[PDB]
RNA sequence: GCGCAAGACGGACCAGAGCGAAAGCAUUUGCCAAGAAUGUUUUCAUUAAUCAAGAACGAAAGUCGGAGGUUCGAAGACGAUCAGAUACCGUCGUAGUUCCGACCAUAAACGAUGCCGACCGGCGAUGCGGCGGCGUUAUUCCCAUGACCCGCCGGGCAGCUUCCGGGAAACCAAAGUCUUUGGGUUCCGGGGGGAGUAUGGUUGCAAAGCUGAAACUUAAAGGAAUUUGGCGAAGGGCACCACC
RNA sequence: CCCCCCCUCCCGGGAGAGCCAUAGUGGUCUGCGGAACCGGU
RNA sequence: GCAAGACUGCUAGCCGAGUAGUGUUGGGUCGCGAAAGGCCUUGUGGUACUGCCUGAUAGGGUGCUUGCGAGUGCCCCGGGAGGUCUCGUA
């Protein structure tokens, strides 16, 4: 993550971070996110350190690629902002998605049709989506979280400092996580990046789908 | 069985406050325990406001209001349906009902 | 006020071990505290413990390894005999394979097993297991 | 924090804490010296005076007693001394 | 002519303020009251009844009050709430004619 | 906590660890000793003497420039009074409170504070008797209000 | 329930991409706090980055009562 | 509507705000005295914590002596309510209610939770004092001053949340750090009635306050919470065996 | 004549203590050496 | 003494001049502030508007609007045209 030479951040990833707005936080400050906030700027906004973000992204990607079963990692999304990101991420890597109304009878109830126990769980946000945390507490299941400076941290193994209020930031973070896990698995070689499109994971509001449908052929 | 987080009033560091009097009753309930109301009422609410305005000599004359307040004992307030009881799971809701009109 | 600094120190390190902190703070210091922490580190329940020195009141920083369960203090200052410490260790210690009884003898602050093999005894400080 | 190291933190950590909660025990007030703009003799004064003090030569009063640090007379040059 | 002038004052909430309390200490109120009494007794003891009334038809005493008292704590609403007369001099006619012209 | 107040406080001096003479200060012991002599014959209590020295002359403390404190110097000369300063101030405060309560009859809390400061005077009197600085026949009463003012 | 056909506005929408990536903006709006953040990580200065004035007005934290 | 006179009280401003040991305390002004917290590189140096003897203060009501007693109002007087009210209701109404003295020391005087000291998490607020830092306001430039905002420090009433932990549970950041049982110390209780009773002592002019039994009966008396009750409890819906 | 008027749109002339600037324009800061040290008047 | 740089208030050609007058928070180098008279190259290019009002093109009060809320509109003088701006009406 930071012990080697090639694993450090590239030059355009900083540009993508500053374009997507992955540096500004909320208004308050939690007592577990104190080691990721460096200094409080004006307008009541706290700044996360981007080196810490890239480092924990590398650690989480290593933890994801550590298992040898690609269909045993599960991703969870609840709100309507990040929906296509986890779906196309599971299409690319091989994960299993649950987007929209995570049913509580999955990891505990062993007679239901929707009964699948995973090895790693990746949540979009603990505060907005806390039901898989409580059910992951009842079985041997670690969690991966994309947490903000105002999101409480509980039952979290690896925490990713994030700005999870904009869809572009979450989509670009998912894009870099997918890029890192496919480079670490051995599909895309490290010497050449596959950066063809980061807008595969970008979500837009229902105005822009009609606008782009009328603009395109 | 203890009922509430507090003792049911606004006494927390004093011991004794001045007593007040109810309006429809005459109970000597303390001030920090009773129920207050800052009601605003016009002289004419919606009955004959146009009849009052068209009978006014002065052009562009606005009717005044009546800024008076009343004090209620607890039995008097619950008999007049001012306060209402609720359940235990929502009993820790100090927030007032919303105002629209 | 404070009149038993050793009981407060042992209660503080017990509470901080039960929560799971690694480095703790003790506001007083004395001879009895530093010899008790050396016999702690010699029998192997803590790690490298530090001490700050000033001209007013020293403080002690203690490293933890989690190898302790509970560490209490006999108050008030009782006295025992050689035909008496077995009665204490039967009704106080959780077992005889572990758990130590410390006591102040003529040779200094020391635990009960080498007091048994050296055949001397005296006032009792505290206990830990 | 779990393994919070209380041996040597950043000096901002001892700055924000109290004067007695600091692990190395030292106060916050200091000594200072300040002169009169129309004089030669310069004298030293503590940061919290608690009595009114005038400069030597009985020319013009220098400090004023406040609840906190003593406020200085307007138009006076000073610098903090340390050792 | 002996009068008894009353005054009232309410403090001003700033537009930048977030705290909803906005009270003042007792010595602040004491010094404000001392300044208010001195300013109010200065403008009456120097002139007759007609001149201080002609100064009282607009808000000149009040304009002096929010001119001079905003340096200690900003206040916005001061009216002369009541002026009470106690004693009058010997009754005559030239004063009565000269107040009418 | 305090020994009559309900609350607990934390407000006192705090000397630093550095036990050394300040290098920037150039002062001997004889000049500051005769300054103690002059400010003691001017008629002031040793707490105010320490205050005025650390206010004007820039001294950290006398113990860091000598080997002894103020009252030991004053008893070495002999200009230290036979009554301690804190006990003198407490007796003066009790005399003032009793003088006020002579003319103000119905004042319960002032009488209670009089009882509290008499308890303080009694505790300091027993301490000063058992540490052999005052003779055992000494005893404080109301009629001694003009005796030890 | 899922629908077999509703005239192309289905899950095939999560396949296309705009030709402009909406990330290669020529001017980057960066506060000087973020400039001193990024001056010590991998870069020291960028030509495509414009240092803006710190927009410090009156305050923040609007009240709700 | 205008004057005179007496007594009582200080609304709205007044808040989960302040002060005091508690009972308690709100018109301005003038005088005396005391005190928490804050700050301190000032002074004495173990002066410390809790307390049987003994002591101070102590809401209302109660008794003894006065000027004077608006209004309200025990006991009482007169009518309606009621099968029956000497109760609820209305009109009068003595002692009292306010002040100066002289007394008993009783309340749900309850936070129904003793005092001191150490420790174990967070969040955002208010009050005091101190401190650092953008920008506005007291004729447009500086300074500290009052106020506005952003953070820090100490004490106090606190609020929200927390599988820290505790508890029979209500609930508690103490009611925690407890069978893994020991920090110091004062008062205080062993099923429920008899009974805070009789006697004796004690204080008191006066009511009573403190101390405080025995015989006999009794297998339950009690605390928490759940399930449909049952409410001259609240809020919804239905029925011509209900109505229009 | 819809008018005593009055109002709106289109087009010009005058003061200002807004920005990039000009002539008389007053101070602060940014480096270099006072041959080199120890005291008295 | 050298080397030049970043910032800085007033005046409209200059002296008069920061000058009378002007301010209550307190002083300071203290804001705003003409002149009369005299003397000289004989006196600034691009760039927005202006509800009376106390202190400016700022701060701080504070409107008219379809009756209800809002986008536009609102300094002195002159010329032409018109005489019911709009978005939904608890
Ligand atoms: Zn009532």
């Amino acid at each position: 993550s930071g012990a080697l030479d090639v694993l450090q951040m590239k030059e355009e990833d900083v540009l993508k971070f500053l374009a997507a707005g992955t540096h500004l936080g909320g208004t308050n400050l939690d007592f577990q996110m104190e080691q990721y906030i460096y200094k409080r700027k004006s307008d009541g906004i706290y700044i996360i350190n981007l080196k810490r973000t890239w480092e924990k992204l590398l650690l989480a990607a290593r933890a994801i690629v550590a298992i040898e079963n690609p269909a045993d990692v599960s991703v969870i999304s609840s709100r309507n902002t990040g929906q296509r990101a986890v779906l196309k991420f599971a299409a690319a890597t091989g994960a299993t998605p649950i987007a929209g109304r995570f049913t509580p009878g999955t990891f505990t109830n062993q007679i239901q049709t929707a009964f699948r126990e995973p090895r790693l769980l990746v949540v979009t946000d603990p505060r907005a989506d806390h039901q898989p945390l409580t059910e992951a507490s009842y079985v041997n299941l670690p969690t991966i979280a994309l947490c903000n400076t105002d999101s409480p941290l509980r039952y979290v193994d690896i925490a990713i400092p994030c700005n999870n209020k904009g869809a572009h930031s979450v989509g670009l973070m998912w894009w870099m996580l997918a890029r890192e896990v496919l480079r670490m698995r051995g599909t895309i070689s490290r010497e050449h990046p596959w950066e063809v499109m980061p807008d595969l994971y970008f979500y837009r509001d229902p105005e822009e789908i009609e606008k782009e449908e009328q603009a395109a052929a | 069985t203890k009922k509430r987080r507090n003792n049911g009033r606004a006494k927390k560091g004093r011991g004794h406050v001045q007593p007040i009097r109810c309006t429809n009753c005459a109970r000597c309930v303390p001030k920090d325990k009773a129920i207050k109301k800052f009601v605003i009422r016009n002289i004419v609410e919606a009955a004959a406001v146009r009849d009052i305005s068209e009978a006014s000599v002065f052009d562009a004359y606005v009717l005044p209001k009546l800024y008076v307040k009343l004090h209620y004992c607890v039995s008097c307030a619950i008999h007049s349906k001012v306060v209402r009881n609720r359940s235990r799971e929502a009993r820790k809701d100090r927030t007032p009902p919303p105002r629209f009109r | 006020v404070r009149m038993n600094v050793l009981a407060d120190a042992l209660k503080s390190i017990n509470n901080a071990e039960k929560r799971g902190k690694r480095q703790v703070l003790i506001r007083p210091c004395s001879k009895v505290i530093v010899r008790f922490l050396t016999v702690m580190m010699k029998h192997g329940y803590i790690g490298e413990f530090e001490i700050i020195d000033d001209h007013r009141a020293g403080k002690i920083v203690v490293n933890l390894t989690g190898r302790l369960n509970k560490c209490g203090v006999i108050s008030p200052r009782f006295d025992v005999q050689l035909k008496d410490l077995e009665k204490w260790q039967n009704n106080l210690l959780p077992s005889r394979q572990f758990g130590f009884i410390v006591l102040t003898t003529s040779a200094g602050i020391m635990d009960h097993e080498e007091a048994r093999r050296k055949h001397t005894g005296g006032k009792i400080l505290g206990f830990f297991f | 924090p779990l393994a919070k190291d209380l041996l040597h933190p950043s000096p901002e950590e001892e700055k924000r804490k109290h004067k007695k909660k600091r692990l190395v025990q030292s106060p916050n007030s200091y000594f200072m010296d300040v002169k009169c703009p129309g004089c030669y003799k310069i004298t030293t004064v503590f940061s919290h005076a608690q009595t009114v003090v005038l400069c030597v030569g009985c020319s013009t009063v220098l400090c004023q007693p406040t609840g906190g640090k003593a406020r200085l007379t307007e138009g006076c040059s000073f610098r903090r001394k340390q050792h | 002519y002996l009068l008894r002038l009353f005054c009232v004052g309410f403090t001003k909430k700033r537009n930048n303020q977030i705290r909803k309390t906005s009270y003042a200490q007792h010595q602040q109120v004491r010094q404000i009251r001392k300044k208010m009494m001195e300013i109010m007794t200065r403008e009456v003891q120097t002139n007759d009844l007609k001149e201080v009334v002609n100064k009282l038809i607009p808000d000149s005493i009040g304009k002096d009050i929010e001119k001079a008292c905003q340096s200690i704590y900003p206040l916005h609403d001061v009216f002369v709430r009541k002026v009470k007369m106690l004693k009058k001099p010997k009754f005559e006619l030239g004063k009565l004619m000269e107040l009418h012209g | 906590g305090r020994m009559h107040a309900p609350g607990k406080g934390l407000s006192q001096s705090a000397l630093p660890y550095r036990r050394s003479v300040p290098t920037w200060l150039k002062l001997t012991s004889d000049d500051v000793k005769e300054q103690i002599y002059k400010l003691a014959k001017k008629g002031l209590t040793p707490s105010q003497i320490g205050v005025i020295l650390r206010d004007s002359h820039g001294v950290a403390q006398v113990r860091f420039v000598t080997g002894n404190k103020i009252l030991r110097i004053l008893k070495s000369k002999g200009l230290a009074p036979d009554l301690p300063e804190d006990l003198y101030h407490l007796i003066k405060k009790a005399v003032a409170v009793r003088k006020h309560l002579e003319r103000n009859r119905k004042d319960k809390d002032a009488k209670f504070r009089l009882i509290l400061i008499e308890s303080r005077i009694h505790r300091l009197a027993r301490y000063y008797k058992t540490k052999r600085v005052l003779p055992p026949n000494w005893k404080y009463e109301s009629s001694t209000a003009s005796a030890l003012v | 329930i899922s629908i077999k056909l509703q005239e192309e506005e289905r899950e095939r929408r999560d396949n296309y991409v705009p030709e402009v990536s909406a990330l290669d903006q020529e001017i980057i709006e960066v506060d000087p706090d973020t400039k001193e953040m990024l001056k010590l990580l991998d870069f020291g200065s960028l030509s495509n980055l414009q240092v803006t004035q710190p927009t410090v007005g009156m305050n923040f934290k609007t009240p709700r009562g």
